[PDB]
């Protein structure tokens, strides 16, 4: 998310059983990083 | 029809009023971006009780 041009990057990673879909559970997402950038983005795309 | 660029000539020899200078101008501007550098700052000792 953009908050006042300073990106707020949160991250979480934890081992899951699932076969499609999104599993039934509750977890929380910890800081990674903060990126004083301040661009406006409009769009966006994913790397594969 | 002149070439403009022409040299400096270096050599120790020369007069002091005349040497060369390496000269660093710092370009200190103040935009609307965040501000990041600032100068050092002191840390002092940690009293407890």
């Amino acid at each position: 998310k953009n908050i006042d041009g300073y990106f707020k990057i949160y991250s979480k990673h934890t081992p899951i059983n699932l076969v499609r879909g999104l599993p039934q559970g509750f977890s929380a997402l910890e800081p990674l990083v903060d990126l004083p950038i301040g661009i406006n983005i409009t769009r966006f795309q994913t790397l594969h | 029809c002149y070439f403009p660029l022409q040299s400096y000539g270096f050599q120790p020899t020369y007069g002091v009023g005349y040497q060369p200078y390496r000269v660093v101008v710092l370009s200190f501007e103040l935009l609307h971006a965040p501000a990041t550098v600032c100068g050092p700052k002191k840390s002092t000792n940690l009293v407890k009780n």
